[PDB]
C-alpha cells in the first residue's frame, strides 16, 4: 500500500491550483508533498499523505467526483513511488514539511 | 453536485 497518488484532473474548465488540491485532500489525512504538471496534455500531480490507509480512503471517496460544478473532474490512482522528492516551493510543487526550500533554481 | 460548489 503506498502513500502516493497518482492524480489526474480531466475536463479543466477551470484553474486548478495546487493549493486547492491541499484543500480537498487534507480531509483524508496529512499531505505531506504535492508535485503538479502537464504531460500528454493532461493536468496531472502525484500527492504524499503520511499514511497509506489515508492514500486508500481519498481514492475510495474522491475518484470520479468534480471538484467545481460541472469540471474538474478527479481520476486517482496509486503510485509505485514510496515517497516524494520535492526541490522547490512554489505554484507546481510544495513539500509542506520543509520550509526552507527556495522557490526556483539557484 | 461537485466538491466545492462554484469557484473561488
Amino acid at each position: 500500500q503506498s502513500p502516493v497518488l497518482r492524480i489526474i484532473v480531466e475536463n479543466l474548465f477551470y484553474p486548478v491550483t495546487l493549493d486547492v488540491l491541499h484543500q480537498i485532500f487534507s480531509k483524508f489525512g496529512t499531505v505531506l508533498k504535492i508535485i503538479t504538471f502537464t504531460k500528454n496534455n493532461q493536468f496531472q500531480a502525484l500527492l504524499q499523505y503520511a499514511d497509506p490507509v489515508s492514500a486508500q480512503h481519498a481514492k475510495l471517496s474522491l475518484d470520479g467526483q468534480n471538484i467545481y460544478n460541472a469540471c474538474c473532474t478527479l481520476r486517482i490512482d496509486f503510485s509505485k513511488l514510496t515517497s516524494l522528492n520535492v526541490k522547490y516551493n512554489n505554484d507546481k510543487s510544495r513539500d509542506y514539511t520543509r520550509p526552507d526550500l527556495p522557490s526556483g533554481d539557484s | 453536485v461537485s466538491l466545492l460548489g462554484a469557484p473561488p
